C-alpha cells in the first residue's frame, strides 16, 4: 500500500551508495548494469563466475575494435 | 553486570571521556572499571590515557603566545590528525544500532600505532622552538618503518612552512625581523653607520634548520648582508632583482650570490 | 461529510479555533522534545500546573511570521497588548520547549514593531504638508518592492526545505535596511 | 523492471516534525 | 529472475549489439556459470569488508577506508539485501588503482568441513 | 623485563659516541615499556563439576581468549617476566581427553607472546633502520592473526565452531607464527642488527621450504627487511 | 534536540542552556533520556556556541564612547569570517532530515575547526576594549594577528585588514587629487602621521603632506 513503495525507495538509496563503491574501485558498470547485477546475486551465484564473464565479455568488443 | 554498558562507556572514553561505570581517578593510573571484561577492558583504554596528554600539550602550546610560529604550526599539524581520529570515531557511534571484534580490539589496532608517534613527537620537542623543533621531527624521519617515515613527512612539511617564508625575505631584500628566537640569523639593535658590514649581521648557530648545514648558513649571510647594504646605504632600488626541495636552495642562493656582488 | 469532509481534509483550520489539535509524527525525542521535556518535568514531581498550550504543525508558524514581516496585521500567532507586537505564549510545536520558541518569535516581533509602526505613519496620510508627503511616498516605494520579494518566497513554500532560520538569513540583506 | 522503475526524481518536500523517512 | 535471459542481457550491455545478434558470449556464459553455481567457499560479508579495507590500505587511504565504513552502514541500516557477501565480493575482484606475497593472506572457509 | 632496559642505553652509548656531527636521537618514552596493557599478555566456578557438553563450549572460548594474549579463566598464563620463554598451566580437574586436545593448540599462544615482546623492545632506533623495516613487516602477519581469530570468534558466537575444526583451521597460522617466533629467538640471542640480519635472512629464506608457503613467508620479509639498506 | 542544540549554537539560549553575562549556556540539569556522559560532551560543546553569542552582542551596540569608521570596517569583517559558521550551520539541518542516527560527535567534528578560529580572534576582540583604540592604529594590532601561528585566524584578519586599508584610500584619493579633507572627521594643519602604521615609512608620508598642499596653491 504506502510501505510496499517506500521499501523500493529503501532500495534506491542503498543502490546509490553501491554507486559509489563502484566508482571508487573503478568498475566498468554503469547504474543500469549493477542493478542487474544485483538481481543475480539474490538468487545466488558465485561472483567469481559473473566476474570471469564480464571479464571476457569486455575483452571482446574491443578485440574487435 | 552486563557486556552492553561497557562498551557504550569504552565507547566514550576513546575520545577521552569517563564513562557511566568508568571513572578516571589517578591521572597516571588508566582507566579503571567500576571479571574477564575487566581484565579485557584495560588495554582499549590505554588510549584514552595518552589521548588526555597529546590534547592538553597542543592545547597550551597553541595559545601561548611566546611560543612563536614554527610549532604553533606543529600545533596546527596535530590538531589535524586528532580531528582524522574523531572522523573514525563518528562512524564509529554509529555502527552499533555485534560490533565487538575481541572488544573492538581489531578497530583499536591501527589508531593504537598512529598515537604512539605524535606521544614521542610531542615530548621530544618539548620546550623546544625553531631549527631545534625541526631538528626533533626530523629525527624521526630516521625510522625505518614507510608506514612511521611517511606519517612524519607531512608534519615537518607543515613545520617548514614558517622557517621558509622567513628565507625568501632574508635572500631577496636583505631584511630581518623577529620577536622571537627561531631564525638562523642574530640582528644587531645598533643600526651602524659604515661599520654595519661586519657587526649589523651575526650567525645564530642555535636554530640552523635541519636540511640547513652550517657552510648554507653563512653563504646565504654574506648575500644577505650585501643586498642590505645596496639598500641602506647605496640607496640604489630595482625591482625583481634579488623539508628539502631536491637540490633547489643549492642554486637559487647560487644565482643570488652572483648577481648582488657583481651589481655591488 | 460532503462539504465538511472538503473542509476537514484540506484546510488546515484546527489551531487558530478553540480545537484540540491531532497531529500524527514520527516521535523518539529529536522532534518529540516537548513531549519527552514534559515528561521528565511530570516525572519530577511538579507539583501539577496543568499547562494547556493547544499546538501548531511547524511551517504555518513560517507563513505567519512572513505576513507579519510583510506588514499587514490581525493573524492568530503574535498578540499586542499595547501597540507593540509580542509573542502569543499558548502554542507548542512538537518541540522547542517554549522557550526557544518564545525567543525566536520574539526576536521577529521585533522587527515586526519596526515594519508595524511605519505602515501607521503611512496609513496617517492615506486616511497637505507637500514635504512629508514625499517623505512617506519614498517609505512607501521601498516597501512595495519588500512586499514583492517576500510574497514571492511564500509562494516557494506551496511547491526544497524550509525553516525560520532559513528565512530570516534569506532576510538578511533587507531586515538590515529595514533598521 | 523494479530497477528500471528506479529512476524516477527523489521527493522535495522534508518534514522535521517527522525525521524518519519523511517523503 | 530467470538467470539464462538475465545473462544474454548482461552480453547485451556490454557488447553494443541486439539480443538476437549475440548467442556465442551467451554460450560462453553458461559454459562458466554451470559448474560454479552453488557456494564452493563460505559466505562472508565480515571477511569481504575487511578485504575492501585490504586494499585501500594497500593505497594508504585511512579516509577512504572509512567511507567505505559509512557506506556499509547504510547498507546494514536497509537492510533490503539477501545475498550481501556476493556483490561486494564481485566489487572487489574487478579493483583497479585510481592512483609477492597472496599465498600469505587468510582464506575463508573451504566447504569441506561443512555440507556444499 | 628487567633485562631489557639494559640493552637500549649501551648500545645508545655507541651510537653517540660515533655521532658528533648530530646529536640528540630519538627513543621512545618510559611509560612506552612500563605498562603492560601495550602489549596483548599480562565468579570464577570449578570447571570439574561441570557436564561435558559445556566443558566444550567452555574451553573453546576460553582458549581463543588466550590466542590474543588474554588469558583464559581455567588456563592461565604463568607470570614469569623475563625472556622469549611462556609457559601455561590447565587445571588438572579436567577430564582428559579434552586437555590432550588442549595440548597441542597451546604453543600457538607461545608463539603470539614470543613474537609480541619483539614488536615493543626491537623497535627502538638502538637497532637500527634495518630492524624497523623487519619489525614493520612481521607486524603485518599479527594483524593477519587477528584477523583469522576475528572470523573465528563470529563462528563461535553461534554455535558453529568446535575444537576438532578450531584445530585444523589455526595449522597453517600456527606455523607461520613459528616462524616468526624462531626468527625473533635467533636474532635476540645473538644481538643481531645491521648486515649481520641480512646475511641471516638471506640463510634462514633457503633454510625453510617445507611447502614453499613459508619460503614465500621468508621471501617477502627478507624483501621488506633489504629495503632499507 | 539536534535541532535544539542547533538554535544553542545561535542566539536563542531556550530554557535548556541558561545564558548568564558571567558564563553563559550552562547545564546542570539531570536527563534519563540522556547519557550522564553526554553532559561532558555538551561542556566541551558549550565553549564554542558561547563565544558567537558574545560575537553578537558586540555587533549590536556598535554601529561618550567610542566613535570612528574604523569601528565600521573591523565589524564589517567579523561579518565575513562569521559567514561560513553560517553556512556549516544550514548544512547540519538538511543532513539531519534523512539520517536519524547522526549524533553530537559528528557536529563536534564538523565544528571543530571552529575551535581555532573563535579563541584566536576572541583575543582580538577583547584587545580593542581593554584598551582603547580608535585612531588609525587598528591596523598595527590587527596586523600582528594576522601573522599569528594557525591557518584559520591567518586568512580570517587578512580579509578583514584588506577594507582597513580600502578605507585608507578613500582619505589618500580626496587629499591628493581634488585638495579634500575633513569630509569626514578624524578618530596649516593636514596632520595625520601620529596615528599611522609604523611599518610605514617617515618618506612616503611626508611627500603626501606636500602633494596634499600644492593642490591648495
Amino acid at each position: 500500500a504506502a510501505a510496499a513503495a517506500a521499501n523500493l525507495n529503501a532500495v534506491r538509496e542503498t543502490m546509490d551508495v553501491l554507486l559509489e563503491i563502484s566508482r571508487i574501485l573503478n568498475t566498468g558498470l554503469d547504474m543500469e548494469t549493477l542493478s542487474i547485477c544485483v538481481r543475480l546475486c539474490e538468487q545466488g551465484i558465485n561472483p567469481e563466475a559473473l566476474s570471469s564473464v564480464i571479464k571476457e565479455l569486455r575483452k571482446a568488443t574491443e578485440a574487435l575494435k | 553486570i552486563t557486556e552492553a554498558a561497557l562498551v557504550r562507556d569504552i565507547l566514550y572514553v576513546f575520545q577521552g571521556i569517563d564513562g557511566k561505570n568508568i571513572k578516571m581517578n589517578n591521572t597516571e593510573n588508566c582507566y579503571k572499571v567500576e571479571r574477564s571484561l575487566r581484565d579485557t577492558a584495560v588495554r582499549l583504554s590505554e588510549l584514552g590515557w595518552l589521548h588526555n596528554k597529546i590534547r592538553r600539550y597542543t592545547d597550551q602550546r597553541s595559545l601561548d603566545r611566546s611560543f612563536g610560529l614554527v610549532g604553533q604550526s606543529f600545533c596546527a599539524a596535530l590538531h589535524q590528525e586528532l580531528r582524522e581520529y574523531y572522523r573514525l570515531l563518528s562512524v564509529l557511534h554509529s555502527q552499533l544500532q555485534s560490533l565487538t571484534l575481541r572488544r573492538l580490539l581489531v578497530w583499536t589496532y591501527d589508531p593504537k600505532i598512529r598515537l604512539k608517534t605524535l606521544a614521542a613527537l610531542v615530548d621530544h620537542c618539548q620546550g623546544r622552538k625553531g631549527g631545534e623543533l625541526a631538528s626533533a621531527v626530523h629525527a624521526y624521519t630516521k625510522t625505518g618503518d614507510p608506514y612511521m617515515r611517511s606519517l612524519v613527512q607531512h608534519i615537518l612539511s607543515l613545520v617548514s612552512h614558517p622557517v621558509l617564508s622567513f628565507l625568501y625575505r632574508w635572500i631577496y631584500d636583505g631584511e630581518l625581523e623577529d620577536t622571537y628566537h627561531e631564525f638562523f640569523v642574530a640582528s644587531d639593535p645598533t643600526v651602524k653607520t659604515d661599520r654595519l658590514w661586519h657587526d649589523k649581521y651575526t650567525l645564530r648557530k642555535s636554530m640552523i634548520p635541519s636540511f640547513m648545514t652550517m657552510d648554507q648558513s653563512r653563504k646565504v649571510l654574506l648575500i644577505g648582508k650585501s643586498i642590505n647594504f645596496l639598500h641602506q646605504v647605496c640607496h640604489d632600488q630595482t625591482p625583481t632583482t634579488k623539508t628539502d626541495l631536491e637540490n633547489a636552495f643549492q642554486g637559487k642562493i647560487d644565482a643570488a650570490y652572483f648577481e648582488t656582488s657583481k651589481y655591488l | 461529510p460532503d462539504d465538511r469532509s472538503w473542509l476537514e481534509h484540506h484546510v488546515v483550520h484546527q489551531y487558530w479555533t478553540a480545537r484540540p489539535s491531532q497531529f500524527p509524527h514520527s516521535l523518539h525525542l529529536h522532534s518529540n522534545l516537548a513531549a519527552v521535556w514534559d515528561q521528565h518535568l511530570y516525572s519530577s514531581d511538579p507539583l501539577y500546573v496543568p499547562d494547556d498550550r493547544v499546538l501548531v504543525t511547524e511551517t504555518q508558524v513560517i507563513r505567519e511570521t512572513l505576513w507579519l514581516l510583510s506588514g499587514v496585521k490581525k493573524l492568530f500567532i503574535f498578540q499586542l497588548i499595547d501597540g507593540k507586537v509580542t509573542v502569543r505564549n499558548n502554542i507548542i510545536v512538537t518541540h522547542l520547549t517554549h522557550s526557544c520558541l518564545r525567543s525566536v518569535l520574539e526576536q521577529i516581533a521585533a522587527y515586526g514593531q519596526v515594519v508595524f509602526r511605519l505602515q501607521e505613519f503611512i496609513d496617517e496620510v492615506m486616511g497637505p504638508f507637500r514635504t512629508y508627503q514625499a517623505f512617506m511616498w519614498a517609505l512607501y516605494k521601498y516597501f512595495i518592492s519588500f512586499k514583492e520579494e517576500l510574497a514571492e518566497i511564500e509562494k516557494c513554500i506551496i511547491n526544497t526545505t524550509i525553516t525560520l532560520a532559513i528565512v530570516v538569513d534569506k532576510l538578511a540583506p533587507r531586515l538590515s535596511q529595514l533598521k | 523492471l523494479w530497477e528500471a522503475a528506479l529512476t524516477y526524481e527523489a521527493s522535495k518536500r522534508r518534514c522535521w516534525e517527522r525525521v524518519g523517512c519523511p517523503p | 529472475k530467470s538467470p539464462n535471459v538475465l545473462l544474454q542481457n548482461l552480453c547485451c550491455r556490454i557488447l553494443g549489439r541486439s539480443e538476437a545478434d549475440v548467442a556465442q558470449q551467451f554460450q560462453y556464459a553458461v559454459r562458466v556459470i554451470g559448474s560454479n553455481f552453488a557456494p564452493t567457499v563460505e559466505r562472508d560479508e565480515f571477511l569481504v569488508a575487511e578485504k575492501i579495507k585490504k586494499e585501500l590500505i594497500r593505497q594508504r587511504r585511512e579516509a577512504d577506508a572509512a567511507l567505505f565504513s559509512e557506506l556499509h552502514r547504510k547498507l546494514h541500516s536497509q537492510g533490503v539485501l539477501k545475498n550481501k557477501w556476493s556483490i561486494l565480493y564481485l566489487l572487489l575482484s574487478l579493483s583497479e588503482d585510481p592512483r609477492s606475497y597472496a599465498t600469505l593472506f587468510a582464506q575463508a572457509l573451504p566447504r569441506d568441513a561443512h555440507s556444499t | 623485563l628487567q633485562q631489557s632496559l639494559e640493552l637500549k642505553r649501551k648500545m645508545l652509548r655507541d651510537k653517540q659516541n660515533k655521532k658528533n656531527s648530530g646529536q640528540h636521537l630519538p627513543i621512545f618514552p618510559a611509560w612506552v615499556y612500563e605498562r603492560p596493557a601495550l602489549i596483548g599478555d599480562f565468579t570464577a566456578l570449578p570447571i570439574g563439576t561441570l557436564p561435558l557438553a559445556s566443558q566444550e563450549s567452555a574451553v573453546v572460548e576460553d582458549l581463543l581468549y588466550v590466542l590474543v594474549g588474554v588469558d583464559g579463566r581455567y588456563v592461565s598464563a604463568q607470570p614469569l617476566a623475563g625472556r622469549q620463554s611462556r609457559t601455561f598451566l590447565v587445571d588438572p580437574n579436567l577430564d582428559l581427553s579434552i586437555r590432550e586436545l588442549v595440548h597441542r593448540i597451546l604453543p600457538v599462544a607461545a608463539s603470539y607472546s614470543a613474537v609480541t615482546r619483539f614488536i615493543e623492545e626491537k623497535s627502538s632506533f638502538e637497532y637500527g633502520q634495518v630492524n624497523h623495516a623487519l619489525a614493520a613487516a612481521m607486524r603485518t602477519l599479527v594483524k593477519e592473526h587477528l584477523i583469522l581469530v576475528s572470523q573465528l570468534e563470529q563462528l563461535h558466537r553461534q554455535g558453529l565452531l568446535s575444537l576438532q575444526k578450531l584445530w585444523f583451521y589455526i595449522q597453517p597460522a600456527m606455523r607461520t607464527m613459528d616462524i616468526l617466533a624462531s626468527l625473533a629467538t635467533s636474532v635476540d640471542k645473538g644481538e643481531c642488527l645491521g648486515g649481520s640480519t641480512l646475511s641471516l635472512l638471506h640463510d634462514r629464506s633457503f633454510s625453510y621450504t617445507g611447502d614453499s608457503q613459508a619460503q614465500e613467508l621468508c621471501l617477502y620479509l627478507t624483501k621488506a627487511a633489504s629495503a632499507p639498506y | 534536540m539536534i535541532h535544539e542544540l542547533l538554535l544553542a549554537l545561535s542566539g536563542y539560549p531556550g530554557s535548556i542552556f541558561t545564558w548568564n553575562k558571567r558564563s553563559g549556556l550552562q547545564v546542570s540539569q539531570d536527563f534519563p533520556f540522556l547519557h550522564p556522559s553526554e553532559t561532558s560532551v555538551l561542556n566541551r560543546l558549550c565553549r564554542l556556541g558561547t563565544d558567537y553569542i558574545r560575537f553578537t552582542e558586540f555587533i549590536e551596540q556598535y554601529t561618550g564612547g567610542l566613535h570612528g569608521i574604523y569601528l565600521r570596517a573591523f565589524c564589517t569583517g567579523l561579518d565575513s569570517v562569521l559567514q561560513p559558521y553560517r553556512q556549516a550551520l544550514l548544512d547540519l539541518e538538511q543532513e539531519f532530515l534523512g539520517d536519524p542516527h547522526l549524533s553530537i560527535s559528528h557536529v563536534n567534528y564538523f565544528l571543530d575547526q571552529f575551535q581555532l578560529l573563535f579563541p584566536s580572534v576572541m583575543v582580538v576582540v577583547e584587545q580593542i576594549k581593554s584598551q582603547k583604540i580608535h585612531g588609525c592604529q587598528i591596523l598595527e594590532t590587527v596586523y600582528k594577528h594576522s601573522c599569528g601561528g594557525l591557518p584559520p585566524v591567518r586568512s580570517a584578519l587578512e580579509k578583514i585588514l584588506a577594507v582597513c586599508h580600502g578605507v585608507m584610500y578613500k582619505q589618500l584619493s580626496a587629499w591628493m587629487l581634488h585638495g579634500l579633507l575633513l569630509d569626514q572627521h578624524e578618530e596649516q594643519f593636514s596632520l595625520r602621521v601620529e596615528i599611522l602604521p609604523s611599518y610605514i615609512p617617515v618618506r612616503v608620508a611626508e611627500k603626501i603632506l606636500f602633494v596634499g598642499e600644492s593642490v591648495q596653491m
